[PDB]
């Protein structure tokens, strides 16, 4: 064989979909998330300590929230005859749920 | 070098999350907005968490504080007690 | 005195969930000044029924994936596949649960992926 | 030697599981999930019962109030079957004193 | 004769009234299929609330539905209402 | 609106009566709900480079709020 | 001759209104709105305080708990100002017994 084997665009994305939808393990690494939580909490109160399971719980909540958000965003995108999500889609979904910010 | 630490939420991980959400194709600009959105959510939760934390005159954040703060925002969470 | 031997209220009910612990939890918890004897039996039966329903669907999914032990994934699969439970828990996140496999039909490629000559 | 005591609904769930699927087990995490679920439903129902009582200026929570709250919170057929189980339980308890 | 006024039902919620309602939301141009769907949506909403209200009514052994029952039934759906007591 | 409420209530329980203010409260709630729904509908419509709302927009908005049916 | 007695928060709202805008009146419907609003906020805060108390196995609701619930429910600057007024109120009440 001469040329590298190359899948068309989109197929591997679909592979990623099925693979990650079958499983359940957390997708984000622990340590960066720990550092994020620690920084933000420090700006409210100093020298706080965190139990590991709390960090895990925040991780679960965040990932579930984001997943739901992307779901509604994708629906919004399809509604515009597009397949690419864009920031205004996210803004739209969030504005409809009331998660204004 | 560290980079405000929000950049620990990397591109490929966000891509993976979107994959779990049924997303196939993602623009380049999503990342920044997503990061901001994520930040907001965390902030609110932790504020409430720390508030519960401050009420007990404890210095150690416990899971229960997070669970309650989540419950009050209408995103009740199961699987870590109470 | 005679002191008839004490059987549990659960056993009078023919239930497996407890009653007395529920009675205590209703007295402590600022739900009402006083609580009647019938309530906790009713509530207990409701809890047992719901629990049986959930585990039933879980065991069914378990047999479907050839696993003998229930893990949380199965519970999420059970909940989202029954309309009524999904309504009850529509804004609830199950840890380590994931979501259902679902791709909108439109974003796949067209079935015309074969001989085209 | 000092030791605490944390209660849960674990053992009862285990009994129910063996009743419905004898040759089947369950991990700890799922048991925790079921524990949280039970506590949440308990809280909702009791809270709603309390609110109903307070709105009608009655200071006693009876089986009636629970039944009503159940019909309010849960939809349709689930409520009907549950209510039937509860009525059966009351009818058995009240008789065999 | 066949009147049964237009269905003796929701269809008395006439088109121009829905138009006015959409006007309140800032909308300018509406399609002809909207009307029926909105009606169905309305019915569902009402159904749920009324069910709950009637249930509150049933608990007090009354045959008159009071405003308070409507308020509470709305409150449980996260649509609390002010101005009618409670 | 009175007749509609009366019909639906009749199908759950018979010979009920309604105070006037209850009907008024339902009227207020329904109109506010519909107003909000048309608002989100219009936003979804604008998102698709249209100006005409259509049923699928309403379905989208209600599906996102979780007011499934 | 039989006659009941329904309480409200009307008169107090009227006082406050005359304090902030002397040459202004208010209709009955709006006063009812304000009455329901006060009742709603009262219920939320008390319930939240109760939940905090029950979670920390403390049987007393104090000023501290109210303060905490206020910080939880309300956002930002509104919380800070209201908290200021509350603290000032307690300081005045506790001194001039």
């Amino acid at each position: 064989v001469k040329k590298p084997h190359r899948y068309r665009p989109g197929t591997v994305a679909l592979r990623e979909i099925r693979r990650y939808q079958k499983s359940t393990e957390l997708l984000i690494r622990k340590l960066p998330f720990q550092r994020l939580v620690r920084e933000i909490a420090q700006d409210f109160k100093t020298d706080l300590r965190f139990q590991s399971s709390a960090v895990m719980a925040l991780q679960e909540a965040c990932e579930a929230y984001l997943v739901g958000l992307f779901e509604d965003t994708n629906l919004c995108a399809i509604h515009a005859k597009r397949v690419t999500i864009m920031p205004k889609d996210i803004q739209l979904a969030r504005r409809i749920r009331g998660e204004r910010a | 070098v560290l980079r405000d630490n929000i950049q620990g939420i990397t591109k490929p991980a966000i891509r993976r999350l979107a994959r779990r959400g049924g997303v196939k194709r993602i623009s380049g600009l999503i990342y920044e907005e997503t990061r901001g959105v994520l930040k907001v959510f965390l902030e609110n939760v932790i504020r409430d968490a720390v508030t519960y934390t401050e009420h007990a005159k404890r210095k150690t954040v416990t899971a229960m504080d997070v669970v309650y703060a989540l419950k009050r925002q209408g995103r009740t969470l199961y699987g870590f007690g109470g | 005195k005679a002191r008839a031997k004490a059987k549990t209220r659960s056993s009078r009910a023919g239930l497996q969930f407890p009653v007395g612990r529920v009675h205590r939890l209703l007295r402590k918890g600022n739900y009402s000044e006083r609580v009647g004897a019938g309530a906790p039996v009713y509530l207990a039966a409701v809890l047992e029924y719901l629990t049986a329903e959930i585990l039933e669907l879980a065991g069914n999914a378990a047999r479907d994936n050839k696993k003998t032990r229930i893990i949380p994934r199965h519970l999420q699969l059970a909940i989202r596949n029954d309309e009524e439970l999904n309504k009850l828990l529509g804004r609830v996140t199950i840890a380590q649960g994931g979501v259902l496999p679902n791709i909108q039909a439109v974003l796949l490629p067209k079935k015309t992926e074969s001989h085209h000559k | 030697r000092k030791r605490s005591r944390k209660e849960s609904y674990s053992i009862y769930v285990y009994k129910v599981l063996k009743q419905v699927h004898p040759d089947t087990g369950i991990s700890s995490k799922a048991m925790g999930i079921m524990n949280s679920f039970v506590n949440d439903i308990f809280e909702r129902i009791a809270g709603e019962a309390s609110r109903l009582a307070h709105y009608n200026k009655r200071s006693t929570i009876t089986s009636r109030e629970i039944q009503t709250a159940v019909r309010l919170l849960l939809p349709g057929e689930l409520a009907k079957h549950a209510v039937s189980e509860g009525t059966k339980a009351v009818t058995k308890y009240t008789s065999a004193k």
